[PDB]
């Protein structure tokens, strides 16, 4: 995350780290949506242009974390994946449309002060909150400056970072890019003239864009970090998977198996 | 029940459950036509 | 770069 700040402890207890076994590395962010289900972006697992194709055994999920690199001994839990489900119409050939995947954990996690699931939006929550100008919040351990085109400075965080970003109007999203934007995406970020900045960046993909409902004071995941052109470039925006529009498929997979 | 299990989703043990706010969540709520 | 994780997780 570019231009954000260190998270408080327990500020984001649904944040999950996607970690590969060998070589041990951070792949992506993710989120905890119940005791045995994790939500992420499909491109974290499966991306043929780059010969990426992770299976269950390639991966660990780490939950409860704050520090990026430390093994957080009585705090984090590590889990194994039973099964990965990618959306059957994820469009990796063109524009990362339907960039979403579910992961089933081998055994349930216990919740704690540091480990707690986020809610998924219902229709009326999506409709109220998903509005241009409303701010949401993105979290992650990814790069602090664009090495997604070789920037330096600080590089990589020691702790989870956080940034709050306004949702942008669709016209302005589509006029920032040459990529074809679908109804399964939204964008977010500050305009060049606003004076604030900030963005997701490499290693942040797959994690949560969340908002807090003013009606019931709960946190809901509205987006998944999906793609962007660069990190924190002026006149460019972050694009996110639209979680409510894909909620039928989410309910399908968690209903069909399914205990 | 409720969804998968929770029910308790979206309420953070260290914050909402103890009625404590984090240090920037006001920025979010202020953007939701502030409210009042 | 990562601290080492416990072998039961591999
Ligand atoms: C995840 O960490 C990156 C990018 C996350 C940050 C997004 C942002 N700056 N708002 C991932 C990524 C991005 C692409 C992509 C596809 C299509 C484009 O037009 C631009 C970029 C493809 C693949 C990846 C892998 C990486 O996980």
């Amino acid at each position: 995350i570019v231009e954000g700040s260190d998270a408080e402890i327990g500020m984001s207890p649904w944040q999950v780290m996607l970690f590969r076994k060998s070589p041990q590395e951070l792949l992506c962010g993710a989120s905890l949506i119940s005791d045995r289900w994790v939500l992420t972006a499909a491109h974290c697992l499966l991306y043929p242009p780059w010969d990426k194709n992770f299976t269950e055994n390639d991966l660990l999920v780490r939950i409860g974390k704050h520090s990026r690199t430390r093994y957080e001994r009585n705090i984090e839990k590590i889990s194994m994946l039973e099964k990965i489900y990618i959306h059957p119409r994820y469009n990796w050939r063109e524009n990362l449309d339907r960039d979403i995947a579910l992961m089933k954990l081998k055994k349930p996690v216990a919740f704690s002060d540091y480990i707690h699931p986020v809610c998924l939006p219902d229709r009326e929550t999506a409709a109220s909150l998903l509005q241009a100008g409303y701010k949401g919040r993105v979290t992650g351990w990814g790069n602090l400056k664009e090495t997604w085109t070789a920037n330096v400075g600080k590089g990589q965080p020691s702790v989870l970072q956080v940034v709050n970003l306004p949702i942008v109007e669709r016209p302005v999203c589509k006029d920032s890019t040459r990529i074809r934007i679908t109804d399964n995406m939204f964008c977010a970020g500050y305009k060049p003239d606003e004076g604030k900045r900030g963005d997701a960046c490499e290693g942040d993909s797959g994690g949560p864009f969340v908002m807090k409902s003013p009606f019931n004071n709960r946190w809901y995941q509205m987006g998944i970090v999906s793609w962007g052109e660069g990190c924190d470039r002026d006149g460019k925006y972050g694009f996110y998977t639209h979680v409510f529009r894909l909620k039928k498929w989410i309910q399908k997979v968690i209903d069909q198996f399914g205990e | 029940t409720f969804g998968s299990g929770e029910a308790d989703c979206g309420l953070r043990p260290l914050f909402e459950k103890k009625s404590l706010e984090d240090k920037t969540e006001r920025e979010l709520l202020e953007s939701y036509i502030d409210g009042r | 770069d990562f601290e080492e994780i416990p072998e039961e997780y591999l």
